[PDB]
DNA sequence: CCCCCCCCCCACCCCCCCCCCCCCCCCCCCCCC
DNA sequence: GGGGGGGGGGGGGGGGGGGGGTTTGGGGGGGGGG
């Protein structure tokens, strides 16, 4: 099946270049290493696992940048119009940058170390002449991007019934009523399936609904020899994400005279899921996505949240004033006679 | 490759089933009762034969009652070689329906008087395969239907005939043609006539009232019937089973002719199911069914009586002043009320019912009604009959509906 | 130089982690626990310094069963086992396999050890399981996540229901179809390993093997439905629940209603798009797949069964809190105590009632008691359904009265009960079961309920110039249905007033009288103690009755006066009945009959 | 009786064998054991029991493999000791047992030597002409025959 | 206490699969050294 | 007398084709009003 092609006006060697020029200079200077860099060794550390990206510092540094005097491209609006292709960006560019850690780990208890460091000594027994794994597999970090504040689109709360299809790819910005929450699940990010007949690991990442399991060992040191060895799924060496969603309806005032009330389906990953519940009237920042069902199924993947909504000394700036049963109980509805 | 076990097993029931000794209150003229049941068969041209667990348990050190109840399901066929071969040495005319060609006789061997009943909630997967004793209230029977036993079939492309086609829990086909000038595989059509059927009915138990640890929800069980134990059970029926607990795949699942598969976890690998994986039932095959819980003329009546209960009638009806001795008999746990005792006989006893030339029935029962304090013996009375009497019934006033008293 | 043996993606020696268990598993002491944990304070020689874990395992081959219970906090304590604890933790199923054939190999050591006649092809034969329980905080269901995912973990939650028992082929049996040879094949991780070519090469047919169903070997497996409970959730969303299987003899541990605790592996698997595909969804179907559950003697008896004031000991420890009231609560101990049963119809039950005013303490006393029966119910009477209070409609389900089957029911507003529901209970009292008839449901519904009626007089007060029938306004009849009724009454009086407050006010000063001795004393005289009637007793009946029913009377009482004085002489574990236990059931009737 | 006792104990002796090689847990429990080789390198199998005997280890590794070799192949007679099972055997009734045993002896006392005579001085001519069948029917009736009496004659000192 | 109400319960593409064909390997037989 | 080469059988792989994947009425039970 052949396609034809289109020239745009977008280069991703340009803008993966800028991402990586942003995160390993900005800081945010306003208030006075760099803060990205600074939270990637949180990262290192494995203190922290929730990279949030500030769309403002973005407009910082490319304010920054044009006051220098070169053009920045405005990745605000790159990552405003196809946001789903800049998040793989921003992990690259952190896969290719982020620094060792500082705090000891223990680092062998992760079966992750250990399983790519035997898969790195049998490649360098094969070296020898006698990516070593897909990066989300080793990627522990989870990537969200933060809207713009008021000062552009990502800033402003539409109502459900303003999604229109032309915002599908765009870090919308989305405000309602959450009608039902899910409890929360496993997916997988990657499946780690075992060899019984060499004992060399496959992997496969998943990026869809549903997948089909691999079966015969597509490994060299299974193929090279025509050894046509079964594959077995693992749970523990396969990387899961924690997954949830969320049914947002528009809020009972907003709707118009007569119509339904409409609703959309928000999906949640990783470290940011749990962080809604039923009856909160809430703001939420995603990227508005097509699923498959020429009409496609939507949903929105939530990024960032904006919910609607010491003592023991200050009880006695009342009671050294004194009668406080009599005026606590006169404190009972003062507006009742 | 021959089961040398399953043979040996054979030889031994073979043996037992043709000089198994034991009489009773007489001299040792033993009866050998088996092959006198074999003869009683012959005699009445029945297909089945009845035995006790128990007698069995105490042949031959055990060893082949142990073997039959742990794994009766290896070693049912080689029973059923063993019974085959008594018949044919004492009984013949047996082995056919018994010139238009008469069939082979199938035999039943319904077991029975084992040493426990195991609850429905005592189903543990190890005694698949095993022979039990089972107990709960049937509260549906099927439709008695055709269960096709061992298969014919005549080839679509040559007209020969493959035959005593053994029958999985699929509707099975043979695979190869039998003739080698043919080319066949998976065509055919089945010869009704030639092939064999069993009468086949399933029935559903659920765990007994009493039984229920707390009063809760009963557990259930699907058992099968066949052949001669077929309809004997009934709905509401407390009844006893033996037979065997098995496992029962998904026949959808597994593959089966003009149907698809069915669209917690089964097992797959096998190369019927391909990329699908199979699940069980659990159910219960059963060989012998009893419940735990008329006649109008006398001599077909008295016929069916022990010589000894033939003089208890005698000196009944001797006893001319018997008639105070019945009354006296009814309720027995009931001091006095004389007068109502002699009604409950006469009620038991009943009137004759009668057809007149215009049609018109005259009735026959007599309604009874007991009038008195709650604190008085009357619900012992009814508690009496309802303990005594067959086929009888106990329901409240209050907590009853008209539905549940005439018909729903 | 050789091979070595590790749990995969750890690089834990299989060997030494053996080897770090056995030490443990013989050689260990119970002290160790009490040095590692809090009251090591008492450390005491005579039960701490066994080798608890070999005691264990012998008195488990005498009764020669498969399961040794863990406390995994024991893994702890001894020094070689300290990483191991971990080891479970982060990799339960190798370890758990570990301590599985650890333990048979032990069986096996303690015998040959000993030389003894014990049967070696008994333990070979059997299986032998490891229940390690204790793991760790018991967090909540709502926060497993994907890092618990291979992990054991331990949850508290509520059964909703359960599957019935599910069979799980554990070996495949494939007989040969040309050659009639048989061989077996275990599941590998739910897949049957069919041989593609016939084994004997005398026959060697390709794709002759087929899978003889019944003849294939099965484990049990059981899939319940465990909530979290209302009492942890916030309470404004609803609470979760989770799937948990359960295997072998771990089914039917518990039931629906059951809190329990759960240890067990946490999983996941995927979930098909469609049977007839190989495509799975991508968000994983997960459960608990449970390795532990839990809920949640004769000396002491026989000790205390010899004293004097054992009556009264046995009547204040009902309900010490309340006062002293001992004629009712004399008359309570003896509907826990029960007469007994024949079989030829009449039960060995006893039913009170509780009239009086509203405004005294008897709703306590029943609360109480409804606390100290072992399977008892509470409800009340007004506007109680003949079909709510016993059985409703597809399929029938039990009410209150018959889940109290073989318990005292307790009542309270009873006097406010409609007469059909009444009517019912008629032939509770009279047969102790229900005789149903509706549309498709015909059944006599055993309940053996000693009910425990709280009544009251009509309006606010009971009047002292009228009898307790003229009071009630209960039928006297239905009054006769039960054994003893009671006037308890708010009547001014400063001494008993004064003593009452005292009573209740020095509640507050202090920091047989428990419940659980209570229930236990009563739980055995009911597995031990069955009085006969003695002729000394026949007479006193026969007379005591023949006395009120020309005061009048019903054989109702006799029947009463009968099942009170077996009741009374489950006392002292006399187990016979003589005149003095009629003598008291006549005697508390005779405060009763007298309306 | 005693016979089949003793049947069900040899084969309750496989039975406790398959049950040393079998799971004491459910078939989705499996962990998984790695070998690591004497060289620095490692293989992986489910097996509960193998994951604590590197035996089975090894042999299941082995069993896993779904290559074979393949092997290559290999009328006018009846079926006899020359193309059975070798463990085929007539069950006999005990009736029919000694009826034919005192059949082929009274025809070992009697029949024999002068059938054999007979049959063979004519099989001394026409052996270019002797059909396949007929020579092979000649010389299992030769061995049958010899071989029971020299297992009589073992047995029995009168024969 | 009796009757009426009302509530419940039920009746076009992609994957798996199978069939057909072609090639390659392995064994047996014959010739050559 | 053993090893190579030629010829025939048998098995495995790969491709191609095909089929499958909520309203309305009635009875009975249960509860409320005159
Ligand atoms: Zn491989
Ligand atoms: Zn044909
Ligand atoms: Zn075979």
């Amino acid at each position: 099946a052949a396609l034809p092609s289109i020239q745009l006006p977008v280069d991703y060697n340009n803008l993966f270049n800028e991402i990586t020029d942003f995160l390993v200079t900005f800081k945010q200077d306003t208030l006075s290493g760099p803060k990205y860099m600074a939270m990637l060794q949180k990262v290192a550390n494995r203190e922290l696992n929730s990279v949030i990206i500030d769309l403002d510092d973005i407009l910082q540094y490319q304010n920054e940048k044009f006051l220098q005097g070169t053009q920045a491209d405005d990745l605000v609006s790159a990552i405003q119009q196809n946001a789903n292709h800049f998040t793989e960006l921003f992990c690259r560019a952190i896969d290719n940058n982020m620094p060792l850690p500082t705090k000891e780990i223990d680092y062998k208890d992760d079966v992750l170390d250990v399983i790519l460091n035997q898969r790195r000594l049998r490649n360098e027994r094969m070296l020898s002449d006698r990516e070593l794994f897909p990066p989300n597999l080793t990627r522990r970090y989870f990537l969200y991007f933060k809207p713009l504040s008021q000062n552009a689109i990502s800033s402003k709360p539409l109502s459900v019934r303003q999604i229109k299809g032309d915002f599908l790819g765009q870090l919308i910005t989305v405000r309602g009523i959450i009608t039902r929450v899910s409890d929360v699940k496993p997916a997988v990010e990657v499946i780690a399936y075992t060899c019984d007949q060499c004992g060399y690991e496959v992997f496969q990442e998943v990026n869809s609904r549903t997948f089909t399991p691999l079966s015969e060992c597509t490994s060299e040191e299974c193929s090279q020899n025509q050894t046509k060895g079964q594959l077995f799924m693992s749970t523990r060496a396969s990387k899961f994400s924690a997954f949830q969603e969320c049914k947002i309806q528009e809020l009972s005032q907003q709707v118009p005279v007569g119509h339904i009330p409409r609703s959309l389906n928000i999906h949640v990953n990783g470290t940011l899921v749990r962080s809604l519940s039923p009856g909160d009237i809430v703001d939420v920042t995603g990227i508005f996505l097509p699923a498959p069902y020429l009409l496609t199924e939507t949903y929105l993947e939530a990024q960032f949240v904006r919910q609607h909504k010491d003592v023991e000394e200050r009880v006695m700036e009342l009671i050294t004033s004194g009668d406080v049963y009599n005026r606590l109980a006169k404190s009972i509805a003062p507006e009742i006679y | 490759v021959d089961d040398v076990t399953g043979e040996k097993v054979r030889e031994a029931f073979e043996q037992f089933l043709e000089d198994f000794s034991v009489q009773s209150t007489d001299t040792g003229e033993v009866e050998k009762v088996y092959r006198a049941q074999i003869e009683f068969m012959k005699i009445y041209d029945l297909n089945t034969i009845y035995i006790d667990y128990q007698h069995l348990s105490m042949r031959e050190n055990g060893a082949l009652a142990m073997a039959i109840s742990e794994q009766y399901y290896r070693f049912l066929p080689f029973l059923q070689k063993g019974l085959r071969r008594v018949v044919r040495k004492y009984a013949p005319e047996l082995l056919n329906t018994s010139s238009p060609e008469q069939t082979e006789r199938v035999f039943q061997i319904s077991f029975f008087n084992l040493p426990t009943v195991h609850r429905i909630r005592d189903i543990r997967s190890e005694k698949i395969g095993s022979l039990l004793s089972i107990s709960g209230t049937v509260t549906r029977t099927s439709e008695v239907r055709p269960e096709l036993y061992k298969a014919s079939f005549t080839c679509d492309m040559c007209r020969a005939i493959v035959d005593n086609v053994e029958q999985s829990f699929k509707y099975t086909e043979p695979t190869f043609c039998p003739n080698p000038s043919c080319e066949n595989r998976a065509f055919w059509t089945l010869n009704v006539t030639r092939s064999r059927f069993l009468d086949w009915q399933k029935v559903r138990i659920q765990e007994n009232a009493n039984e229920i640890p707390t009063g809760s929800m009963p557990r259930t069980l699907d058992v099968i019937l066949r052949g001669d134990s077929v309809e004997r059970a009934k709905p509401g029926d407390r009844c006893k089973f033996t037979g065997v607990e098995i496992v029962v795949p998904d026949v959808t699942q597994l593959g089966l002719p003009g149907v698809k598969p069915s669209s917690n976890s089964g097992v797959t690998g096998l190369r019927s199911l391909g990329v699908r994986d199979l699940t069980y039932k659990i159910s219960f095959l059963a060989c012998h069914v009893i419940s735990i819980g008329n006649e109008r003329d006398q001599e077909v009546f008295l016929n069916s009586l022990s010589s000894d209960e033939i003089n208890e009638l005698k000196e009944m009806v001797k006893d001319e002043h018997i008639y105070d001795k019945l009354v006296r008999s009814i309720a027995p746990a009931v001091f006095g009320h004389e007068a109502v005792k002699k009604g409950i006989l006469l009620q038991m006893l009943g009137g004759v019912h009668k057809s007149t030339v215009e049609g018109i029935k005259l009735r026959g029962d007599i309604n009874i009604c007991v009038v008195g304090d709650p604190s008085t013996s009357k619900s012992q009375f009814l508690k009496y009959v309802v303990g005594f009497a067959p086929r009888s019934v106990y329901t409240s006033g209050k907590a009853s509906s008209a539905a549940g008293l005439t018909a729903a | 130089s050789e091979p070595l043996r590790i749990i995969w993606g750890t690089n834990v020696s299989i060997q030494e982690c053996t080897t770090n268990f056995r030490n443990f598993l013989m050689s260990f002491k119970y002290k160790f626990r009490k040095i590692l944990d809090e009251r090591e304070e008492f450390i005491n020689n005579t039960t701490d310094e066994e080798l608890y874990y070999i005691k264990q395992l012998n008195e488990m081959r005498e009764l020669g069963t498969s399961n040794l219970n863990l406390d995994a906090r024991n893994l702890l304590a001894y020094k070689q086992t300290e990483d191991l604890y971990h080891q479970l933790l982060n990799y339960p199923q190798e370890v758990i396999s570990i301590m599985d054939q650890t333990i048979k190999d032990c069986m096996v050591s303690l015998i040959v050890d000993n030389n003894l006649d014990y049967d070696l092809d008994e333990i070979e034969t059997k299986f032998y399981k490891v229940r390690p329980y204790n793991v760790g905080s018991c967090k909540g269901m709502r926060e497993l996540n994907p890092n618990d995912i291979d992990k054991l973990i331990n949850l508290k939650g509520l059964v909703l229901r359960s599957t019935p028992v599910i069979p799980d082929m554990k070996v495949a049996f494939f007989k040969c179809n040309v050659c009639d040879h048989t061989m077996a094949v275990e599941i590998d991780r739910g897949v049957i390993q069919e041989p593609a070519r016939c084994e004997r090469i005398d026959c060697n047919e390709p794709n002759s093997m087929s899978l003889i169903h019944n003849r294939c070997s099965f484990a049990d497996k059981q899939v319940i439905k465990l909530q979290e409970t209302p009492d942890f959730v916030p309470d404004g969303q609803t609470p979760h629940s989770i799937s948990l299987c359960v295997y072998d003899e771990l089914v039917d541990s518990c039931r629906a209603g059951d809190r329990i605790e759960v240890t067990g592996t946490f999983r996941s698997i995927p979930i098909r798009a469609n049977s007839r595909q190989r495509v799975l969804k991508s968000l994983y179907k997960t459960y608990v797949d449970v390795v532990h559950v839990k809920k949640v003697d004769l000396a002491k008896i026989r000790e205390v069964a010899a004293r004097e004031d054992l009556y009264s000991l046995l009547a204040r420890s009902i309900a010490p809190s309340i006062y002293e009231l001992e004629d009712v609560k004399k008359g309570i101990l003896l509907q826990l105590f029960g007469g007994t049963n024949k079989t030829f119809r009449y039960r060995g039950d006893i039913n009170i009632l509780l009239c009086g005013d509203p405004s005294t303490s008897k709703s306590q006393i029943l609360q109480y008691v409804h606390k100290i029966t072992p399977r008892g119910v509470y409800t009340s009477g007004k506007g109680s359904s003949a079909v709510g209070l016993t059985a409703y409609i597809l399929v029938l389900e039990s009410g209150a009265l018959v889940l109290s089957d073989g318990g005292v029911c307790c009542i309270d507003e009873f006097d406010k009960m409609s007469d059909s529901t009444r009517s019912v209970l008629h032939e509770v009292m009279e047969q102790q079961t229900i005789s149903i008839a509706k549309a498709g449901i015909i059944t006599t519904l055993n309940a053996r309920s000693s009910i425990l009626a709280s009544a009251n007089p009509i309006g606010s007060r009971y009047n002292p110039n009228l009898p307790v029938t003229e009071n009630i306004d209960l039928p006297p009849p239905l009054l006769s249905r039960f054994d003893l009724v009671y006037l308890v009454l708010d009547k001014v009086d400063e001494k008993n007033d004064r003593e009452l407050a005292k009573h209740l006010t020095n509640l507050y000063l202090e920091d047989v009288l428990p419940v659980e001795f209570l229930t236990m004393y009563i739980s055995y005289a009911k597995e031990h103690i069955h009085p006969i009637i003695t002729e000394a007793a026949k007479t006193e009946l026969v007379r005591a009755y023949v006395g009120m029913r020309k005061m009048t009377a019903t054989t109702r009482q006799l029947e009463s006066m009968i099942r009170l004085a077996e009741a009374h002489a489950k006392m002292k574990l006399k187990n016979v009945v003589e005149l003095e236990d009629v003598q008291e059931a006549v005697r508390l009737i005779r405060s009763a009959i007298k309306d | 009786g005693f016979e089949l006792s003793k049947l069900l104990q040899k084969e309750h002796q496989m039975r406790k064998n398959v049950i040393k090689h079998t799971s004491a847990r459910h078939s989705r429990f499996g962990g998984l054991l790695s070998i690591q080789t004497p060289d620095k390198t490692r293989l992986t199998v489910s097996g509960s029991q193998a994951l604590v005997d590197e035996k089975i280890a090894l042999q299941k590794l082995d069993d896993s493999k779904k290559w074979n070799k393949r092997i290559i192949k290999k009328e006018g007679l009846p079926n006899s000791l020359l193309n059975s099972q070798t463990g085929k055997a007539i069950f006999f009734t005990e009736s029919n047992g000694k009826h034919f045993k005192e059949f082929i002896n009274n025809f070992i006392d009697s029949g024999f030597n002068i059938l054999l005579h007979s049959v063979t001085n004519y099989f001394t001519t026409e052996q270019d002409r002797m059909v396949t069948l007929e020579q092979v029917e000649y010389l299992l009736f030769f061995a049958w025959f010899v071989k029971y009496q020299l297992l009589r004659s073992k047995i029995d000192n009168s024969a």
